[PDB]
């Protein structure tokens, strides 16, 4: 959206 | 693991005309979050890939909007509303929905130009090369269009397919022609046993094959 | 401006190791996942490895899993690929890329890797002059045949670079673990001869240069 990390479905959001 | 299939393999287009490329995946690219991770990129000859489209139809901001992407499920299309000379290159689709990322095999877009006949030259093996016991006959076929050409070697009238090494340049970004070299390598002893050496080019641009030849003696 | 500059490629034996790196600049390196891709000699593209912005998560397809390691130095804006147990199939141009916008946004320039147990061999350079007779008065085409070297690349120029138009240098073809290529140049007759024409061939892997004068005859 605006908004999110914009990563692909198999990614685990990073630190 | 997701199979990505592009069609056509090559596409010949006139500047100013539309073009369309298709990409079909082996399973649906729509993910549960409602997004479809389907991408397109362009690689121009000798350059790095450049992003064109992401999430099916979002346009990279360096790309003019004559490029559009559309589709859903397993069927996708890249369209170019009017082709320019700088669109020459290989277009790839690729998916990031399922691990691992996978690419289509590429569609080569070539620019149409007016027919052009090859300029054909034949070169007997150099005398330095014969002193090392090898005999390469080289034939150059330069600056032709369309890309469709057949070249036959003939030794003493006999067509010969064995020992030939052909090589083609990319479409020239300045005149849109192609060029090719065709190299017949024999041992020196067999070079020795024949007289007559012919490079023969067949092309839509002339009513008879373009013939270049030499004879040892 | 996003900029990614790979280095470290070269010729390596099957079973051997190589470490690639990618120097990133023009952006906050630490914020982005990063990826390796490669382009095979057939112009197939393949994804090689990805790493999370922070460093903790790494992802690999089955083809490299267990052999390659991707890692990153957030302090020096540098991405790495440690390639072990190389295979001939790993022969490719390797690209560093930035993961963003539901995919990948910027690619680097590539660094070339050849995996082969074939030995480094300098080229033989053969001059190609027209046969005893003798087509077209006007333009004359001359050639250089660059045969039997390993590995890629070589560079070919004519008259140390001052003949540039009218030149066609063809891609090399690999035959028995040796490459062959040719180059043609097209010049006004009356210019050849007299005026001298020389193909300049360089082969960095073998630290060799050959400057071969095309003389009338063969």
């Amino acid at each position: 959206e605006p908004v999110d990390p914009k990563l692909e479905p198999w990614k685990h959001p990073g630190s | 693991d997701v199979v990505m299939t592009q069609t056509p393999l090559t596409l010949s287009v006139t500047i100013g005309q539309p073009a369309s490329i298709s990409c079909k995946s082996g399973q649906s690219l729509l993910y549960s979050d409602g997004k479809t991770y389907l991408n397109w990129l362009l690689q121009r000859p000798g350059q790095s890939p450049k992003r064109l489209i992401y999430l099916v139809s979002k346009l990279d901001s360096g790309v003019p909007d004559r490029f559009t992407g559309s589709g859903s499920g397993t069927d996708f299309t890249l369209k170019i509303s009017r082709v320019e000379a700088e669109d020459l290159g290989i277009y790839y689709c690729w998916q990031g929905t399922h691990f691992p990322r996978t690419f289509g095999g590429g569609t080569k877009l070539e620019i149409k130009r007016a027919d052009a006949a090859p300029t054909v030259s034949i070169f007997p093996p150099s005398s330095e090369q014969l002193t090392s016991g090898g005999a390469s006959v080289v034939c150059f076929l330069n600056n032709f269009y369309p890309k469709d050409i057949n070249v036959k070697w003939k030794i003493d009238g006999s067509e010969r397919q064995n020992g030939v090494l052909n090589s083609w340049t990319d479409q020239d970004s300045k005149d849109s022609t192609y060029s090719m070299s065709s190299t017949l390598t024999l041992t020196k002893d067999e070079y020795e046993r024949h007289n007559s050496y012919t490079c023969e080019a067949t092309h839509k641009t002339s009513t008879s094959p373009i013939v270049k030849s030499f004879n040892r003696n | 401006e996003v900029k990614l500059v790979e280095s470290g490629g070269g010729l390596v034996k099957p079973g051997g190791s190589l470490k690639l790196s990618c120097a990133a600049s023009g952006f906050a390196f630490s914020s982005y996942d990063m990826s390796w891709f490669c382009q095979t000699p057939e112009k197939r593209l393949e994804w090689v490895a990805s790493i999370s912005s922070g460093g903790s998560y790494t992802y690999y397809p089955d083809s490299v899993k267990g052999r390659f390691t991707i890692s990153r130095d957030n302090a020096r804006n540098t991405l790495y690929l440690q390639m072990n147990s190389l295979r001939s199939e790993d022969t490719a141009l390797y690209y560093c890329a930035r993961d963003y916008d539901y995919g990948v946004d910027y690619w680097g320039q590539g660094t070339s890797v050849t995996v082969s147990s074939a030995k480094t061999t300098p080229p033989s350079v053969y001059p190609l002059a027209p046969g005893s007779a003798a087509q077209t008065n006007s333009m004359v085409t001359l050639g250089c045949l660059v045969k039997g070297y390993f590995p890629e690349p070589v560079t070919v120029t004519w008259n140390s670079g001052s003949l540039s138009s009218g030149v066609h240098t063809f891609p090399a073809v690999l035959q028995s673990d040796l490459y062959t290529l040719s180059s043609s140049v097209t010049v006004p007759s009356s210019t050849w001869p007299s005026e001298t024409v020389t193909c300049n061939v360089a082969h960095p892997a073998s630290s060799t240069k050959v400057d071969k004068k095309i003389v009338p005859r063969d």
